[PDB]
Formats: structure tokens, sequence, C-alpha cells
């Protein structure tokens, strides 16, 4: 399956985002308005993969138009990437059981994870800079790219494209944040913090949100969602809960308390301190 | 002796480092003091708490109790 | 009596090691240490805290709270 | 010996100050009073945990008891 | 004075028995222990904290900081 | 020496009261009392923990550890 994300304008990138979003999940129950939901992926078998081609980095024009992302779907993680021009799959380390017909597989030692990313980028996510004319320089430098092991260019530009899709698949509020930089002021989008922790409780999320039935909130680790359109404004696509994971330890995704849906591992995480005079003066 | 059985009502921490708890419509202190956050997260968390003793008189001190998620 | 009923708006580690709550628009604070975690996990979760004392004042100390779920 | 792995079934805080898990349908204590809050916890999330000790027959102690992520 | 404010970036426990925490992209460290549970809890949970010193400056200890949940 | 950073796949306590976190398929063990809670609250929110020590040899113990969000 491939899907084209084009970057033209606002309209072209939702657009492009929420096409993706419909073949690939389906709406929670719970928590769908219209056709704007949090969906959950639907089950594929590992390995399955869609190919998202990049269009409208140049708006409207079919220029720069030889970089497709590898995503593996039922984690939505950029795999990789295709210089069509090449015709050359640069696969990440971690992804050896994703292969992809009919191109040179490139086989990295650069893992796809941002611990990596970041470190050969040398570039944190959190304050991170994506405009139009960055992910012009990305995929200039992913095109331009060769060898089995990830430059701190090539890194840069996994880094910005993996926000602006996959990213932005799973969280509607990097989707929204970020469109802005495709406007014709041409803003800039600067990753922040929120966006940074969003990402990184993905799967925390994934494991909670099918349990949602209307309670007043939501805490999931750092993350707090305070009513249902802060939740859909927030998340689009989760991990199917039935690399990220739904489950870190426990059998329990959710405690109900107040009326507010906690993930039950942060719960337990605050609610395991013994009495504190006994823990300060026990050195 | 089960003196209650159920979810825990309200909690309370005293004046005198005791700490309470009202169970099925009674209040017993305890004054352990691991007993506090155990029963708090109890309470929290929605776990049937059993409150034992030799004695089960209302406002009674306690040091046994067992917790189960149901 | 009953000082203060009402959510935990704010809470603060002091540096003569006291706790600080506001609830219902007051300060209060505890010498208690068992207390820092049990208030904070009241105000992590939204539970209803009331705090008794025999001086109500804002800014005055107290050793004796209730907490409650919705 | 791996006596016992599996979600903790209840949990009781005892008389003697020591804390009681019953683990794969067997009950065990410890007295090591730094288990009691994290053996709760694990409770309350189905946290897997193996006790270790000595003798596995239900009513043994333990002082050993590993935290799984199954 | 307000050091710093933000959720709480990431806390270490080092040899030397001091207690860092990041926030608002400074460094500052406590070593009371009554703050590692509350800092840490506050990190887990994504409270806003409010480092507060009587000066405030790049890596200092700190004994008082507020905790609010956004 | 930078020994570890990754999740804790286990946790254990220990029989000496000291306590154990396997990292990146190493384990490592630290009698710091004051890491326990805050180990466990690692494990069950699947914290990046970054731990550092003399050795880094599976079975050394540490005092240092870093918790991170990411
Ligand atoms: N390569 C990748 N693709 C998607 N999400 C990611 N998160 C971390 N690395 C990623
Ligand atoms: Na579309
Ligand atoms: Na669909
Ligand atoms: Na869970
Ligand atoms: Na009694
Ligand atoms: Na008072």
């Amino acid at each position: 399956r491939e899907f084209t994300i084009d970057f033209s304008t606002q309209q072209s990138y939702v657009s492009s985002l929420n096409s993706i979003r419909t073949e690939i999940s389906t709406p929670l129950e719970h928590i769908s308005q219209g056709t704007t939901s949090v969906s959950v992926i639907n089950h594929t078998p590992p390995g399955s993969y869609f190919a998202v081609d990049i269009r409208g980095l140049d708006v409207y024009q079919a220029r720069f138009d030889h970089l497709r992302l590898i995503i593996e779907q039922n984690n939505l993680y950029v795999a990789g990437f295709v210089n069509t021009a090449t015709n050359t799959f640069y696969r990440f380390s971690d992804f050896t059981h994703i292969s992809v017909p009919g191109v040179t597989t490139v086989s990295m030692t650069t893992d796809s994870s941002y611990t990596t990313l970041q470190r050969v980028a040398a570039l944190e996510r959190s304050g991170m800079q994506i405009s139009r004319h960055s992910l012009v320089s990305s995929y200039l430098a992913l095109m331009e790219f060769s060898g089995n092991t990830m430059t701190r260019d090539a890194s840069r530009a996994v880094l910005r494209f993996v926000t602006v899709t996959a990213e932005a698949l799973r969280f509607r509020q990097i989707q929204r944040e970020f469109r802005q930089a495709l406007s014709e002021t041409a803003p800039v989008y600067t990753m922040t913090p929120g966006d940074v922790d969003l990402t990184l409780n993905w799967g925390r999320i994934s494991n909670v949100l099918p349990e949602y039935r209307g309670e007043d909130g939501v805490r999931v680790g750092r993350i707090s969602f305070n009513n249902i359109s802060a939740i859909l404004g927030t998340v689009a696509v989760i991990l199917n809960c039935h690399q990220p994971e739904c489950q870190i330890t426990g059998d329990r995704p959710v405690i109900k308390i107040n009326n507010t849906l906690w993930e039950s591992n942060t719960a337990a995480a605050f609610l395991n301190r013994k009495s504190q005079f006994l823990y300060t003066t026990g050195k | 002796a089960d003196c209650a059985k159920g979810k825990i009502e309200f909690s309370k921490y005293n004046e005198d480092d005791t700490f309470t708890v009202k169970v099925d419509g009674k209040e017993y202190w305890t004054s352990r003091w691991n007993l506090q956050p155990l029963l708090q997260s109890a309470q929290l968390t929605g776990m049937t708490v059993t409150i034992k003793s030799s004695t089960c008189e209302s406002g009674s001190g306690f040091a046994e109790v067992q917790f189960n998620n149901d």
C-alpha cells in the first residue's frame, strides 16, 4: 500500500494524513466525532508496511519527489527511506524484518530510535525546528545520502520527516502545530517538550484510551487530557493493544479514580512509597 | 475477627499520627505508620479492605488489614 | 474544626521540612512528614481534603486531614 | 527457591508488622518493611512477582522477591 | 525567589547523596530525601514544579519546591 | 563508567535488603535505600534509567542513577 503525504498546503497535508488514518485504522467507539477520532491501527501481520511518497515540499510542484518513507504499519515506525531515483531503500538496523520488493535494500548499522537519531544528528527533538525550508534541506540530505551508516545530516532529515509524518499521524496535536509551517507565511514549527512527551508516551496512551468511557479526564504518566476535545485534539491514532508496546508491566490498563481514567502504572508509581518519616530516616 | 470489609469511604491522618479509615460505615484507626500509604492507596484504587482485629468496636484500633483489588 | 475542604490547589515542600497545601483558597502547613506524600497523592488524584485544626487562619498549621474521593 | 510466580491475589498487613501476599495460591509473609508498598503497588497494577524463599509451602516467609514485567 | 518552573526533565540520584532535577533547562539538587519521592512522583505525573530558593542560580541546592498539577 | 541506559526489565528486593534492577541485559544492585521506590516507579512507568558505576559487569553495585522521561 502506498500513500502520498503532500506538503503543499495545510489542506493537502491534513488531507493526506487523514486518508492514511482512514485506511490503516479504525475509530474507537468512544472517542470519535464526525470522522475525527482516536483510531486503533488495524491489525496487520508483522512485517507489513505501507509506503509514503513525500510530495509538495515545493508547493504544488512535481519537484523533490524521489523520497518515499517505508512505514511499519502496526506501529507507524519509519523503517527507512527510499531514494526512488536510485531505487534504494535505506533500512534501519532494527527493521530487518521489513522487506520491500523491487528496490535495492541497504541494511544500515544505525537503528531507528530517537536516542540514536538525536545523537547522530547532534539535534535534540525538544526545540527542534521544522519548516518547509528545512524539509527541503532534509529531502536533499536524504537524496544525497549513501552508505550503510546514517550521517548527521541524514539523521537530522529523518528526525524531521518522522515528526511530520509518523508522529503527526499518531498525534493530531503535532499535525496541528506543524501544519502552520506549511502556510504561505512559512513560519517555523518548533517541537515542544509537550510534543516530545506525547511521542514518548504513545504506547502508554494506546493502552489506556480504549478503556475511556467518557470519564472527566485521562491521566497517562505526564500526559493529561481533561475532556474529549482534548483527547481528540491531541491523539489521532493509537497502537492496537490486543519499539512501542502497549504494556510495560502488570496487566491492568487503568484505574478510574475520581472520574479520571488513570494509567494504572502511573498511579502505582506514586502509591508505592512507604511512610515518609521511615523513608527519610532509614538512610 | 473481620471487623469490616468494603471500600474505604474516607481516610484521615490524625493529630496523634494515627490514621483513620471508614469502612462499611464504621471508623477504625491504626497507629502503624506504614498502613497510611497502604490504606490511602487502597482508597484511591478502589480496593476492598478487610479490617481485622481481636476486638472490632466502632472507633477501635487495628493493625491487620487485608487488601483485595476486588 | 474544619478549616477548609476542597481539592489541593498546590502543595509545597518548605525549607524547614514542613509542607504546605492550598485548599479552598487558604494555605495550611503541616510539620508531619508522613503527610507529604499522602497529600501529594491526594493532590494528584483530585481527592477532596478537609483540613482540620483548632486554628483555621490561612497560613496556620495542621496535623489532621481527611481524604475523600468524589 | 523460586516458590511462586504470579500476580498477588491479596495482600495483608499483619499485627506483627509483617506483610503477607498470596501468590499462585500460596500465602507468604515478609518482615521486610520496604516490601510493603512495593508489593501493594505490584498488586494493584497486576505486576507478576516471583516469591523466593527457603520453603515454598503456603505460610512461608520470604525476604526476596522479584518484580517482573510479564 | 522562584528559580525554575516547569515539568521535571530528568531526576538523578548521585553517589554523593544529592538528588538532581532539571527544570526549565536548569539543574538543581537537593539532599532532602523527603523530596525524592515527591519530585520523582512530580516527574512521572508531569506536575509543574517551582523550585524556590533565597537565591536562584544553576546548580544550587534547594529545599523549597511547589508542586502543581498544571 | 556508563553502565546501562534502558528500561528496567525486572527489579528484585534481595535478602541483604539491597535492590537489583536488570537493565540492558545486566543486573545491578544498590544498597541505597532511597532508590527502592524510585526504581520501582521507573520500572512501572517504563522510564529509561541510566546507571553509572565504577564497574559495569552484571552483578556490580551502583548508587548513581538518572531517571529519564525519554
Ligand atoms: N524511526 C521512527 N519512526 C517513527 N516513530 C519513531 N520514534 C522513534 N524513532 C521512530
Ligand atoms: Na485525504
Ligand atoms: Na478505517
Ligand atoms: Na497498566
Ligand atoms: Na480493634
Ligand atoms: Na491550625
